[PDB]
């Protein structure tokens, strides 16, 4: 079990007797492999046209995920929404269904560790009318280092709607791959985060897709602990609450504090 | 490439009206969306520019690639 989850504070949380049940998390991503005895995978669908089993993650990254937010949130019910093949890649018109899939089926958090320099009217679309029905809709930032003065944050992380995760390490210092901009929103950790991959096995990923479970499994927390808040007030929380690391344009509000996000 | 969204402007909502400007262009209709006023597809260079140019049709645009972020 990874050092993000107290990094966060999420242990204040598990001790009150929050711990995410009955908050139902959906993970857009790769699938979530079945090969672990304990993700309690409640469901899920495919949209990768080619690989119709959600429950086979031929990447990695999917499984990798889901385990971060059950870190986080040990009694949350996850879904594997496999939105992108064994290579990573998804299109847009995928990850869409995906979203949509979870809008009808009222999930109550959206993780998208997933992103693209460039955007679409229907994707940005898909986000929002989320975000209008209730859905806390969270994104890894993108892991595109610098450049310049320039925004690098990734869509749909980008999307106003959506909540920008960068990636900070065990110290809170900024990851050098992690996204910079005005967009960015919070930092979670998201170096060496060890956490569930497929084959039964357990080891370290790194990047912004790390990061962003670290939030969903938080804003899980905050809706097992506060059933009555909307998305939006849990999204307002997380950021309001952060610890400062010094610097908008490369933290956002800074470090997601759960013990401090949620009264 | 070839793979596009087609989005639409009001009145279009049900596939079967979203299906049909799409082929009436000669585009191939892969899958309408249930909430979003669009619909993907697969279209050649000529059915993208009548479907750009059709008053039904709000945009259309490259169904592009999104990538897991993570090493
Ligand atoms: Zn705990
Ligand atoms: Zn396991
Ligand atoms: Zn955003
Ligand atoms: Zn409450």
């Amino acid at each position: 079990v990874s050092y993000g989850v107290a990094q966060i504070k999420a242990p204040a949380l598990h001790s009150q007797g929050y711990t995410g049940s009955n908050v139902k998390v959906a993970v857009l991503a790769s699938g979530i492999d079945s090969s672990h005895p304990d993700l309690n995978v409640a469901g899920g669908a495919s949209f990768v046209p080619s690989e119709t089993n959600p429950f086979q993650d031929n990447n990695s990254h999917g499984t990798h995920v889901a385990g971060t937010v059950l870190a986080v949130a040990p009694s949350a019910s996850l879904y594997a929404v496999k939105v992108l093949g064994a290579d990573g890649s998804g299109q847009a018109s995928w990850i869409i269904n995906g979203i949509e899939w979870a809008i009808a089926n009222n999930m109550d958090v959206i993780n998208m560790s997933l992103g693209s320099p460039s955007g679409s009217a229907a994707l940005k679309a898909a986000v929002d009318k989320a975000v209008a029905s209730g859905v806390v809709v969270v994104a890894a930032a993108g892991n595109s280092g610098t450049s310049g003065s320039s925004s690098t944050v990734s869509y749909p992380a980008k999307y106003p709607s959506v909540i920008a995760v960068g990636a900070v390490d065990s110290s809170n210092q900024r990851a050098p791959f992690s996204s910079v901009g005005p967009e960015l929103d919070v930092m979670a950790p998201g170096v060496s985060i060890c956490s569930t991959l497929p084959g039964g096995k357990y080891g370290a990923l790194s990047g912004t897709a790390m990061a962003s479970p670290h939030v969903a499994g938080a804003a899980a927390l905050i809706l097992s602990k506060h059933p009555n808040w909307t998305n939006t007030q849990v999204r307002s929380s997380l950021e309001n609450t952060a610890t400062k690391l010094g610097d908008s344009f490369y933290y956002g509000k800074g470090l997601i504090n759960v013990e401090a996000a949620a009264q | 490439e070839k793979k596009y969204i087609v989005g639409f402007k009001q009145g279009f909502k049900s596939c079967a009206k979203k299906e049909d400007v799409i082929s009436e262009k000669g585009g191939k209709l892969q899958k309408c969306f249930k909430y979003v006023d669009a619909a993907s597809a697969t279209l050649n260079e000529k059915a993208v520019e009548e479907l750009k140019k059709d008053p039904s049709v709000a945009y259309v645009e490259e169904d592009k690639l999104y990538r897991a972020l993570s090493a």
